[PDB]
């Protein structure tokens, strides 16, 4: 609970390593509407929804 | 591009005037400065004897006469705007009259910051040396090699040579970060350095603007500002504050008597005053003489006659009567000289329906505002005074009348309203009207109006094309500035309408948030308001575009259609990254440009009802007017009294760069162009574009073939060797494209003035020039040039203006 | 030392220097590679000039122009055992990409043509009457806060200097939109809303350097900064900056572009440094950080920390976009009660754009986006 996992860009303190890696990846970008299943990123948030619905089925 | 430019009408604006003994020590001469033209007149009892008019390869900036040590007569000093200097001596050789260049040279330095108060050229009374102030902190001295001296005072207002000193001494007025003060400086040629001035006054009025050194009996210098007129001669100090001067700043002067007892003063508005010395000197006294045209330069002639040099209106010859007239003035105008400048707009009309074409300009400013009717058959001039400021013009044949945007000055009274300064055409209208608009009456805001200063009110005048009488005047709204004007028919409606673009200007709001386009129809002596269309910006320009109206709103270009309901339907639009100020069209193409030479070329695609960006070119420089030559070439004017033509990029092996425009035409005209328009004044060359200037100069530009251009190029180079050049200034140097720091040789433009001068050289000179030139009459036969072939070609080329 | 105009020059290229430099702007740089030193360790003898680039799509490495930089500071050690090397660089002449040589190791050289600085005189030099050249100069300026707060003084100014503009087809107040002194005043009226530092001495009179000082204080895009460098005319540069300061006010997330973060009204200058300044972190990451009073639509990450805080007395907490979770900056919270703003926010520019407010008024929807 002392958060010794700091991000070099923003400074965010995290309590476990693997949580920090999830953070530094969002710093980069590349249309940051990443679908967790397939990894297809989308340029907008509404096109992700239409893309997300093809993913459940 | 291959083009030809020629002067059709010499400049009429008067930028300088001096008197002296130039043709002989006993003869009395009058010298007139007209931009590139210099005139010599002789003072007669009845008036002035015209003698000689010449053209210079330089823009005349300084002109002063002097009498050199052991010389026959007065000699003349001239400095051009391109910093070429020349000294002239009047020469008569029997029947031949010649102006010889006794000495010449250029005084330019590569590095130097031109002073705010411009070029100043002065000569000491002994005629030992010439003083020049071109750049701040430096002072060139010519006793034509010259040397500079350092100046710690970096903001000189005015400086003159002192009378009666041990060595040539200068006294100047400067502004330092602690006020405005006067100072002195002595000159030592043997040292090529400064010596201490005889006196100094640590303070002077905050608006000191004029410095005049009084001759040797008095000595010292006269200092003039808005409120105080002071005299200083070491420890002698006088000061007066007459009331008659606070209305307008003193600007131009002249010495009346060689003993130095009387001076002339003119204001910015045409009032002419006399300075009288009540002589040691006891006191100073000022007297109003009358009202004249706004004077650029003044000269006391003789017999109580004074010459009025005017940039804004006609020059005048006036008498100075000992008694005032019934209106209170001591001055009466004896004779006026036609002045075409300034030219803010013009149009071409074949009034007699003879296929001729007459030139009608909106010229002058303030009470000198006027329309000028130009008739060829050489050029005939008719003057119609308007007594207010003309702006724009267009011709409507069906009504046989002109539309003119006009503006008059009024001052805030104390009665709530405003009062005009003088009677004008807008107050002498047979019929009058003021539009009323709830749409712009909806503007409710604070508007603290001071009550005792100037303001501009704009008006639209309708005037018959025969009598030039004020038929109708329509006054525009408060804070509304009249900008654009066009006359044409729209859509299926066969009625002809006047369309006016306006804008609302408020003193604390820079970008205009508001404007109007108002369509008018003139019927049975009355202007009927047709429609009202509010836009959120200034309506800069409007152009007829094939049955439709193309309009510019700030940086927006909008095309309007004519509804069956007699209204405007917004069809399409094109947004530009620059302010769409200049607007010219031909066919379906659209050229757009800003004030800073940013060019933008569009083409309307009828199949999709919108515009496509064809090309673009930005080159930061002040642009004054632009015009289309043809589909592929366009002509513009850009500061530096300069002209330019840019090409549509023929066959660029670069798809993304076929939208880029090169630079195939550059030319130094020597005049500031305000408006271009297609037309010719008469019944091997292609195209025709007339243009008017601030100095009233008028030229014609037409296109040439590559062969025609190539032929004239070698002829010009040949003629530059044989033509006697004023001050020995090279035509290549004169017409060189010139900014305040750059210089590049001109190309693509033939100086038609220099071409036409071929006919006035002696016949031996002609044969000498034509020799050893390969000739092509067109298509067939390349041979040696014939002395005759050029001449008869040259004449058929002269038959354009 | 500065290279003559249009000169064909060959300049090194510094990798990982990812930004767009505007002439005169100072740049502190954290070095770590020996090659970065290997370039500087020789460059410092003695040129001290490289070439900051202007990448448009750096992932594809799309750059077309840039700004020469002059390394003006360089001195560093290995204190507490860590070999630390930081330099202060400053930009000079703008340039245009021609050829480029990625040498053995990195060593990207830059075959380049210098970009000329285009100076233009006033609008009146042509038409101004030789009789009134004495009347050009005014009885100076009052340098005050009362007849500048009032416009009556400036109206007479606009009236006089363009009195002879009545000889053109265009009236005076148009040239007011091209008067450098007027445009400077229009900016001399907007940043007192933002900063309390004295404009008078701090700003340069010359518009050339004054245009670049405005350009290094506006939180704008990487791409906006680019075509801002294509502008040779300082006048055009001012109008472009101006119309930006008129339209481009409220700032959104550069990545998602669906979340209005803050408005230009919320900007404020904490210190004399300015509202925006370049700050460094302990790992060599440089942040052009803007200071704003209030921001919204952000989530905080982790607990606040005073570690390496750029504003002593405040604890920063990471802030990221509510929608896309991209980094927007930090929330700075005061440690003590006698701290002035207490909660001054603070955003990094590279994720911001003071975008055109697409006004959601059903009567004022879209409008016109003339980026001049
Ligand atoms: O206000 C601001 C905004 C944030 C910005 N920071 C701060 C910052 C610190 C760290 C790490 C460096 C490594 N240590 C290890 C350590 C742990 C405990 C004690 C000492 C050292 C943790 C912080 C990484 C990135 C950033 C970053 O981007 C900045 O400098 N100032
Ligand atoms: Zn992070
Ligand atoms: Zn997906
Ligand atoms: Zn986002």
């Amino acid at each position: 609970s002392e958060r010794p996992f700091h991000c070099n860009q923003c400074g965010a303190s995290f309590t476990q390593k693997g949580n920090l890696l999830r953070h530094i990846k969002l710093h980069s970008g590349e249309k940051p509407f990443k679908c967790p299943f397939c990894s297809y990123a989308c340029r907008r948030r509404d096109a992700l929804t239409g893309h997300l619905r093809t993913h459940s089925v | 591009s291959y083009n030809y430019v020629v002067t059709a009408q010499k400049p009429t604006a008067v930028n300088g005037c001096v008197t002296g003994h130039f043709t002989s020590a006993e003869d009395l001469n009058l010298l007139i400065a007209k931009n590139t033209r210099l005139e010599i007149y002789v003072v007669t009892a009845e008036g002035l004897r015209p003698v000689k008019e010449v053209g210079m390869y330089g823009k005349i900036a300084v002109m002063e006469l002097f009498r050199p040590k052991g010389e026959s007569k007065d000699l003349l000093f001239i400095l051009t705007a391109k910093y070429n200097a020349c000294i002239l001596e009047y020469k008569q050789s029997g029947e031949s009259i010649d102006i010889i260049t006794r000495a010449h040279g250029n005084v330019q330095d590569r590095i130097g910051r031109p002073s705010e108060t411009g070029i100043i050229g002065i000569i000491d009374p002994e005629c030992r040396m010439i003083g020049l102030r071109l750049y701040d902190g430096l002072f060139k001295v010519i006793p034509l090699k010259a040397f500079n001296i350092r100046l710690e005072e970096l903001h000189v207002i005015d400086v003159k040579f002192l009378y009666g000193c041990q060595a040539p001494t200068i006294c100047f007025v400067y502004q330092d970060p602690q006020g405005r003060h006067v100072k002195t400086y002595e000159v030592s040629l043997r040292e090529k350095e400064f010596n201490k001035g005889p006196w100094k006054q640590e303070n002077v009025e905050a608006e000191a603007s004029m410095v005049i050194a009084v001759p040797e009996p008095f000595g010292g210098a006269i200092i003039i500002g808005q409120e105080s007129i002071t005299y200083h001669n070491g420890d002698k100090y006088l000061a007066i504050a007459p009331p008659i001067i606070k209305q307008s700043t003193i600007v131009c002067h002249n010495r009346v008597d060689p003993n130095g007892s009387r001076y002339l003063l003119g204001d910015m508005e045409g009032r002419l005053f006399m300075l009288l010395l009540e002589k040691t000197l006891k006191d100073l006294r000022v007297e109003l003489l009358g009202e004249t045209s706004i004077a650029e330069c003044l000269t006391y002639l003789d017999n109580g006659v004074v010459f009025v040099g005017s940039r804004l209106g006609d020059s005048q010859l006036v008498k100075l009567n000992v008694d005032s007239n019934e209106q209170g003035s001591y001055v009466v105008a004896m004779e006026t000289f036609t002045n075409l400048g300034p030219i803010v707009d013009m149009c071409v009309v074949d009034l007699e329906r003879q296929g001729q074409g007459q030139l009608v300009t909106c010229s002058g400013a303030f009470k000198e505002g006027s329309l000028r009717i130009i008739r060829n058959g050489k050029l005939h001039i008719r003057t119609v005074p308007l007594y207010e400021s003309p702006r724009k013009i267009c011709y409507q044949e069906v009504s046989q009348c002109f539309g003119v945007l006009s503006s008059r000055i009024e001052v805030q009274d104390t009665s709530g309203g405003t009062t005009a300064l003088r009677p004008s055409a807008s107050t002498q209208a047979l019929s009058s009207s003021v539009s009323s608009s709830k749409l712009f009456s909806s503007s409710t805001a604070p508007h603290e109006t001071s009550f005792g200063e100037e303001v501009e009110v704009h008006n639209l005048l309708i005037i018959d094309q025969h009598t030039f009488e004020v038929l109708h005047a329509h006054q525009f709204l408060q804070n509304e500035y009249a900008l654009s004007l066009v006359s044409c028919k729209l859509g299926k409606d066969p009625n002809t309408y006047f369309i006016v673009g306006t804008a609302m200007v408020y003193p604390e709001e820079a970008e205009p948030k508001q404007g109007r386009i108002v369509v008018f129809q003139y019927s049975d002596g009355k202007l009927q308001t047709v429609a009202e269309k509010e836009v959120k910006g200034a309506v800069y320009s409007m152009v007829e575009f094939n049955g439709k109206l193309l309009a510019s709103i700030n940086s927006t270009v909008r095309l309007y259609e004519w509804t069956t309901e007699k209204e405007l339907r917004t069809e399409c639009n094109h947004y530009n990254n620059i302010m769409a100020l200049y607007l010219k069209t031909k066919g379906d193409f659209i050229l757009v440009g800003d004030l800073m030479r940013s060019v933008l070329l569009l083409a309307y695609k009828p199949m999709e009802g919108n515009f496509e960006e064809i090309a673009r070119d930005f080159n930061p420089n002040w642009m004054s007017a632009v015009e289309i030559l043809d589909d592929d070439n366009f002509l513009g004017a850009e500061n530096a009294f300069n002209l330019f033509v840019c090409q549509k990029d023929s066959a660029a092996t670069t798809d993304e760069e076929r939208q880029h425009l090169q630079e195939v035409g550059l030319f130094h005209l020597g005049e500031f162009v305000n408006v271009f328009c297609h037309g010719s004044l008469v019944m091997p060359t292609q195209g025709s574009v007339l243009f008017g200037t601030v100095n009233g100069m008028i030229g014609l530009v037409t296109s040439l073939s590559e062969s025609w251009y190539n032929l004239l190029l070698d002829m010009q180079n040949r003629l530059n060797k044989v033509i006697k050049s004023v001050g020995k200034i090279e035509h290549s140097f004169w017409r060189s494209f010139h900014t305040e720091r750059k210089t590049e040789p001109a190309t693509g433009f033939i100086d038609g003035d220099l071409i036409e001068s071929f006919l006035d050289i002696s016949r031996p000179k002609m044969q000498e020039v034509v020799a050893n030139l390969q000739y092509d009459d067109g298509s067939g036969m390349k041979r040696e040039a014939t002395a005759d072939d050029l001449i008869k070609v040259v004449e058929e080329l002269t038959r354009i203006h | 030392t500065l290279h003559d105009d249009d000169s064909c020059q060959v300049i090194p290229v510094l990798p990982q220097v990812m930004m767009i430099l505007i002439p005169g702007q100072t740049l502190p740089l954290q070095l770590f590679h020996p090659q970065e030193v290997s370039m500087v360790r020789n460059l410092i003898q003695k040129d001290r000039t490289f070439a900051v680039l202007a990448y448009s799509n750096v992932q594809e490495r799309e750059a077309q122009f840039g700004t020469t930089a002059e390394i003006y500071a360089y001195r560093e050690e290995q204190d507490f055992g860590i070999e630390i090397v930081k330099v202060k660089a400053i930009g000079r002449q703008r340039f245009k990409v021609l050829e480029l040589r990625t040498q053995s190791d990195g060593i990207q050289q830059a075959k380049v043509q210098i970009l000329p600085e285009c100076v233009l005189p006033s609008t009146m030099s042509a038409v101004q009457l030789e009789s009134l050249n004495k009347c050009q100069i005014f009885p100076s300026k009052p340098v005050s806060r009362e007849d500048q707060c009032s416009y009556k003084w400036w109206q007479k100014y606009q009236k006089r200097k363009f009195h002879c503009a009545n000889l053109t087809s265009w009236p005076r107040w148009l040239y007011s939109l091209y008067d450098a002194e007027t445009l400077m005043d229009r900016i001399k009226k907007q940043l007192r809303e933002w900063d309390e530092n004295l404009k008078d001495d701090s700003l340069p009179s010359n518009p050339i350097d004054f245009s670049y000082r405005v350009a290094a204080c506006l939180p704008i895009d990487d791409v906006l900064r680019i075509q801002l460098l294509k502008i040779g005319s300082a006048i055009q540069r001012l109008r472009c900056e101006l119309d930006i300061m008129n339209k481009c006010t409220s700032l959104c997330c550069k990545q998602c572009q669906e979340t209005e973060i803050t408005t230009k009204n919320e900007i404020f200058s904490l210190s004399l440094c300015g509202p925006m300044a370049a700050y460094v972190n302990p790992h060599g990451y440089v942040h052009e950080t803007l200071t704003v009073y209030k921001a919204c639509n952000l989530n905080l990450i982790g607990r606040p920390s005073t570690e390496h805080s750029w504003f002593p007395g405040y604890a920063w907490t990471v802030a990221q976009c509510k929608i896309c979770a991209s980094h927007i900056g930090w929330k700075f919270t005061a440690t003590k009660k006698d701290m002035s703003p207490q909660k001054f926010w603070g955003l990094t520019r590279s994720a911001l754009l003071p975008t055109i407010p697409d006004t959601e008024d059903e009567i004022s929807p879209d409008k016109v986006i003339l980026c001049l």
